């Protein structure tokens, strides 16, 4: 077992898939952040600093609405994985106990 | 239907003395708010007359 352990680099994709999972998770809700949604620009201090009040609270409103979706589907793909992660660890506290 | 294009670059441009120039009937501007203009830069400026 020593030996398969230092020699094959599979052994443990399980926990390579999560961190993998998680990670991808995370980037994917960080380039949200560079989507224009529609607005002129996906920079918010951009659109504060070329437009005025009144107008420019279309282009805030858009970016808002684009990234409050990316935050719940993000927050919906954890909760997701959590339950899983948690179906796993409750089956891994069985096989300590048993 | 011969619209003339100058290029304008390499300067400093005080937007605010052609806004308050009460002689400009019609002023107005889409990408950006006129009075913001003092605080920007651009890659550069087109006029077309």
């Amino acid at each position: 077992i020593q030996d398969s352990l230092s020699s094959t680099a599979s052994a443990l994709g399980k926990l390579q898939d999560v961190v993998n999972q998680n990670a991808q998770a995370l980037n994917t809700l960080v380039k949200q952040l560079s989507s224009n949604f529609g607005a002129i620009s996906s920079v918010l201090n951009d659109i504060l600093s070329r437009l005025d009040p009144p107008e420019a609270e279309v282009q805030i409103d858009r970016l808002i609405t684009g990234r409050l979706q990316s935050l719940q589907t993000y927050v919906t793909q954890q909760l997701i994985r959590a339950a899983e992660i948690r179906a796993s660890a409750n089956l891994a506290a069985t096989k300590m106990s048993e | 239907y011969a619209w003339n294009r100058k290029r304008i670059s390499n300067c400093v441009a005080d937007y605010s003395v052609l806004y308050n120039s009460a002689s400009f009937s019609t002023f107005k501007c889409y990408g950006v708010s006129p009075t913001k203009l003092n605080d920007l830069c651009f890659t550069n400026v087109y006029a077309d007359s």
